[PDB]
């Protein structure tokens, strides 16, 4: 129970690591469905 | 409306002004567009236009017209897009954008102290960018980080619980270029009671007490 | 030549006649002597709005803007 | 079979399953007043005259995109509609220049009708009255857009029918301009067909300018040449 | 509150006040009254033909 | 049962840990603490249980909109279609002094996480979205290390716990605009196009993002659920009054010594919330001048009224000021409301959108004429049109956010109008 903010790893973010993660969530999921056409238009 | 801090058009100067993504960013760019149906696709405009300002500090018009050109949307759109929100510059500002809570319980805190000592420190009014570059001073509303007292915030930072000196103290710190670290100070860390750290003071259960009978 | 306001001799220019049935129009034309022409009513065609058609996935119909 | 009963005034109609409230009142002879509404335009919020109460219903219901299931008892005329009708035409006067002088749609603009023959008769609000920047669009196109009541047909029109999706709104609250964003020029094929949409002087036909008058001029049936649509 | 002849009035620095809006042309209980309005070369309007036939007048 | 007596809260027996920023931030550390435990179980056990839990819990929605959770979940148990279905999170906190999403989202995502989870194979959905204020990229951040965990383990993505189905999330930051928070424009905001509401009649059930069924839901009702369908239903609805059950946050701010972020029952005497968790009241109990309750949306509550009134979704709709997100402010005597609530004005006036007259012509009404409150040069009358005002404007728009621009004015003319007139008064005379 000792008590320290342990979320201080957060203070390391650059602003690209969001967007970076998102890379490295690449595949790891379900292709998503078509629907019917390629644009709207 | 006659209240307003600029008006929104494109009246001039970079109809042609270069603004082109980079690589490791047409990467990133794909992996955001993977994420949505296809049939669509146009719903990255949002995203994809945010990462133009991130790249680059500020979106020139020329970043409006190729991000459409990379969906294949009409630029209306976002041109609609860039302005209705309120994350998007259509203006270059400097390196450091600082934003302010004036409205609410961060006004009732003082805040408009923070503010007026800002404007004195850095010697300037409100919404003019400073002279050389890299500061400059709007006020926003609600940022949604109220309990901790009047919030200021630079460019993706929450610095909370503010007195005007380390008001000071932090835009000196960026003077020299030392970024402070984020958290909220004068204790309170992590959006806490000051006084009596109250309510759940014992140590988390396990992973128990879910026998459900079943 | 003075002025250049429109003039005629046209003394029946200017008038027009309310009729609720068309059945009306042509016993008043037959019965006061001179020759009419006739033109068929026009209204609009029923539709169907559905505003939910607006955003709906596959159709081609999406309203961009709004 | 695929038709439904519903009510309006006590008076029965039948009405197909997905007709929308103000189709219903068209068919018995009630016109709802509206803005944004268009037999060619797809449906919109935005116009707010449409509002119309249902009894027994606590909210009044925006009767364009509102479907009817069965027995609705649309009352047209209740007190609580009149006062909606009332707030939403002094909302909308509340910021709009004093054109109808120099307007070019005097005889005509709908704000002037509907304003007399719904909305109240005296204005209230002292300071106020926003401006906007007007744009220069086309040759064809004369345009004053501190009129722009904001009613999003010009938009609707030209993105689903014109189809040149060149026209949008960039603002929020008070501000929103109505119109090319770059100032480029619009011109098309059908886009001179625009002014006849513009609800409100807004939007207005350049050549035909100042020169007339509605009240004062003679329509007469006519076909047209140099198109073999005739 | 006599009424007399009919004379066309304008701002300081004289605009020709009348705008062309046809107004006193619709109310005109004798219809006498004409107007032809131009838009000139400021871009403002105003009218080309004003007229009035005082004969045709009731005042 | 739990009588009259609310308030009295039970630590252990607590729903969010961590939300201090304690302990270990991890899926190790929410797995010790619980998070993510038998959840296989659960998501097998099957969608008709899921959803017959949450309404045995009796729980309510967030956001201030007060509806039942069960019923709004089940619209989406209709039989499939062609079209897949989704679960939109939203993890927007608009108005003042609220705090509410951001500190669960930081220091307890893996909670989140699993709600979207169990949600989505309750009514069905493919894929969660969380729409994020755009203001929160660290935080949003932390999300996609959290998520980025849940893959690596295997723990959600094909076959999401080793179980036979299949859930994936996306995450999407704001761009940084109020309205977006609201249920609808959400969606269209997630479309890319610029958020502006859509008309009700169309619900975002029958037709969702990108036209395909979908639901809404607040972070606090989703992060929470998967430990009510672990809590046995009714354990839930043992807090709070029968009508409103079970447990919700309450930020306080405004003056007070300490102003924080507590969790406590339903049911609590506002008064209590104040002494026995965050501090005092600046000056004492006497020193308060009217304290709004929940979201900024809502009305003002008098001294001799909040001194008696608790907590509860019923109980302040008998205090005529329905509640809000529940996070509580108060104010100073010292201070001028009338300025105060005037900003909040100015917050709706630049936070809305230009689809419905009504918002976008009164609301600046509203704003000019309560600015001239704030300068006292109206004239006594004017304050019944500011009323009549807010009527007219209330209830005939799209989306809350008109309404909720109504009721602060309302609020505000109801109990505190002869405050008004010693201003107006004064103005009279000092400047004439
Ligand atoms: C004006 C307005 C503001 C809103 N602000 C928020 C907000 O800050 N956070 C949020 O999660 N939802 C917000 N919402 C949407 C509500 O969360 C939504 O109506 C509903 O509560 C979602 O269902 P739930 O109660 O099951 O979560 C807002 C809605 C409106 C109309
Ligand atoms: S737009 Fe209509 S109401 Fe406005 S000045 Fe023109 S005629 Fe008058
Ligand atoms: S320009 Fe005319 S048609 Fe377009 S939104 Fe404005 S009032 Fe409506
Ligand atoms: S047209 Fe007639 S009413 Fe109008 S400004 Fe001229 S004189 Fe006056
Ligand atoms: S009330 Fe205003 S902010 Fe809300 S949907 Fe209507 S126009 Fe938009
Ligand atoms: S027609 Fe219903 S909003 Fe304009
Ligand atoms: S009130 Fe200033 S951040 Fe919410």
């Amino acid at each position: 129970d000792n008590t320290t903010y342990k979320n201080l790893q957060h203070h390391d973010y650059s602003t690209y690591t969001f967007l970076d993660l998102n890379l490295d969530l690449s595949k790891f999921r379900m292709p998503q469905p078509s629907s019917g056409r390629e644009s709207p238009r | 409306g006659g209240a307003l801090f600029v008006h929104r058009d494109t009246p001039k100067n970079n109809p042609e002004t270069p603004f082109d993504f980079t690589p490791e960013n047409y990467k990133r760019i794909e992996a955001i567009v993977k994420n949505y149906p296809e049939g669509h696709k146009a719903a990255a405009v949002l995203p994809v236009l945010d990462l133009a300002q991130r790249q680059n500090g500020w979106l020139p018009i020329s970043a409006m017209n190729k991000v459409a050109e990379i969906l294949q949307v009409p630029p209306m759109r976002v041109y609609e897009v860039a302005t209705f929100y309120t994350m998007y510059n259509r203006k270059p500002v400097g390196k450091y954008h600082i934003q302010v809570c004036t409205t609410t319980p961060c006004m009732l805190r003082n805040s408009d102290s923070i503010l007026e000592a800002i404007q004195k420190k850095l010697g300037i009014k409100v919404g003019e960018t400073t002279p050389d570059k890299l500061f400059t001073l709007i006020e926003v509303e609600c940022l949604g980080a109220c309990v901790n007292a009047p919030m200021v915030q630079i460019n993706d930072n929450y610095y909370e619980d503010l007195t005007p000196k380390d008001i000071e103290e932090i835009i000196d710190e960026l003077k020299a270029g030392k970024i402070p670290k984020p958290g909220p100070r004068s204790g309170r860390f992590s959006c806490e009671p000051a006084g009596g750290l109250t309510s759940l003071t014992e140590p988390p259960k396990g992973p128990g007490f879910g026998v459900q009978a079943g | 030549p003075l002025m250049g306001w429109a003039s005629t001799a046209d003394p029946l220019s200017n008038l027009v006649l309310t009729f609720s049935t068309k059945e009306d129009a042509i016993a008043f034309a037959e019965k006061n002597g001179w020759s009419y022409d006739v033109e068929e009513r026009k209204v609009p065609k029923p539709k169907s709005k559905s505003y939910g058609a607006n955003f709906s996935w596959n159709k081609r119909t999406r309203v961009s803007t709004k | 079979s695929n038709l439904i009963e519903v009510f309006v005034d006590g008076q029965s109609v039948m009405v197909e399953p997905g007709t929308t409230v103000l189709q219903a009142c068209e068919k018995v002879g009630m016109q709802i007043p509206r803005f944004c509404y268009h037999e060619r335009l797809s449906v919109a919020g935005n116009c707010r005259m449409c509002l119309v109460e249902i009894e027994k219903a606590p909210k009044v219901v925006a009767a364009c995109a509102m479907p009817v299931m069965k027995g609705w008892n649309i009352l047209t005329n209740s007190e609580k509609t009149k006062k909606a009708r009332e707030g939403v035409m002094e909302f909308l006067l509340a910021n709009h220049p004093l054109d109808c002088p120099i307007c070019d749609q005097g005889g005509e603009c709908d704000l002037q009708d509907q304003s007399m023959m719904f909305g109240s008769d005296r204005s209230r609000f002292l300071e106020g009255k926003r401006a906007v920047e007007d744009k220069n669009i086309g040759p064809l196109v004369k345009t004053i857009m501190t009129r722009c009541i904001q009613c999003t047909r010009c938009i609707r029109f030209a993105s689903e029918i014109a189809g040149v999706d060149d026209l949008g709104t960039t603002g929020r609250g008070n501000d929103m301009q109505v119109g090319t964003y770059i100032e480029k020029m619009f011109m098309s094929e059908l886009s001179g067909n625009i002014i006849d949409i513009c609800p409100v002087g807004a939007l207005t036909s350049k050549p035909y300018a100042f020169t007339a008058r509605p009240w004062e001029t003679r329509k007469t049936e006519s076909i047209d040449v140099m198109d073999a649509v005739g | 509150r006599f009424r007399g002849e009919h004379a066309l009035r304008r701002y300081p620095s004289g605009e020709e006040r009348c705008i062309a809006c046809k107004l006193c042309e619709a109310v005109c209980p004798a219809q006498a009254i004409t107007i032809e309005a131009e838009p000139r070369a400021d871009g403002s309007r105003r009218t080309t033909r004003y007229d009035i036939d005082m004969t045709k007048c009731i005042y | 049962p739990k009588k009259t007596s609310f308030g009295s809260l039970k630590d252990e027996d607590r729903i969010f840990t961590n939300l201090y920023g304690r302990h270990d931030w991890r899926l190790k550390g929410a797995q010790s603490r619980g998070d993510w435990y038998k959840t296989k179980e659960i998501l097998l056990k099957g969608p008709d249980w899921i959803l017959g839990e949450v309404k045995t819990s009796g729980l309510r929605g967030r956001g201030g909109a007060g509806f039942p959770t069960g019923l709004k979940w089940s619209f989406m148990n209709k039989p499939s279609d062609g079209r897949p279905k989704y679960l939109v999170v939203n993890a927007d906190e608009g108005e003042p002094g609220t705090c509410k999403d951001r500190e669960i989202i930081r220091h307890d995502p893996h909670k989140l996480v699993e709600g979207c989870l169990v949600g989505g194979r309750a009514m069905g959905a493919r894929a969660a979205y969380i729409y994020i204020r755009g203001e929160f990229y660290n935080e949003a951040s932390n999300l996609q290390v959290a998520i980025r965990e849940a893959y690596e383990a295997g723990l959600i993505g094909k076959n999401a716990c080793g179980s036979g189905y299949d859930f994936d999330v996306f995450v999407v930051r704001g761009a940084g605009a109020y309205i977006c928070g609201e249920e609808t424009a959400l969606i269209e905001s997630i479309e890319g196009k610029q958020g502006k509401p859509r008309l009700k009649p169309p619900f975002p059930a029958d037709v969702g993002v990108f036209g395909c069924p979908t639901t809404v839901a607040n972070v606090e009702t989703v992060a929470v659920s998967p430990t009510i369908c672990r809590r046995g239903g009714a354990w839930f609805a043992s807090f709070g009054r029968e009508r409103n059950s079970g447990t919700k946050l309450f930020n306080i701010s405004g003056h007070v010594n300490n102003p924080c972020t507590v969790e406590e029952e339903m049911s609590v005497p506002l008064k209590e919330l104040i002494e026995k968790h965050a501090g005092g009241v600046t000056g004492g109990w006497d020193n308060l001048l009217a304290v709004i309750p929940g979201g900024s949306s809502t009305p003002l509550i008098p001294k001799s009224v909040c001194e008696t009134v608790l907590m509860d979704f019923d109980a302040l709709i008998q205090a005529q000021t329905g509640l809000g997100t529940a996070a509580v402010i108060v104010m100073d005597r010292s201070t001028d409301i009338v300025k105060a609530i005037a900003r909040l004005i100015e917050f709706y006036k630049h936070e809305s959108c230009g689809q419905c007259t009504p918002c976008r012509e009164g609301v600046d009404w509203m704003n000019k004429v309560m600015a001239r409150f704030v300068r006292g040069d109206a004239r006594p009358a004017e304050i019944d049109s500011l009323w009549e005002i807010s009527k007219q404007i209330e209830g005939h728009t799209i989306c809350a956010l008109g309404d909720g621009a109504a009721w602060p004015v309302q609020g505000l003319i109801r109990h505190f109008r002869p405050e008004l007139e010693e201003r107006m008064q004064r103005f009279a005379q000092q400047h004439q």
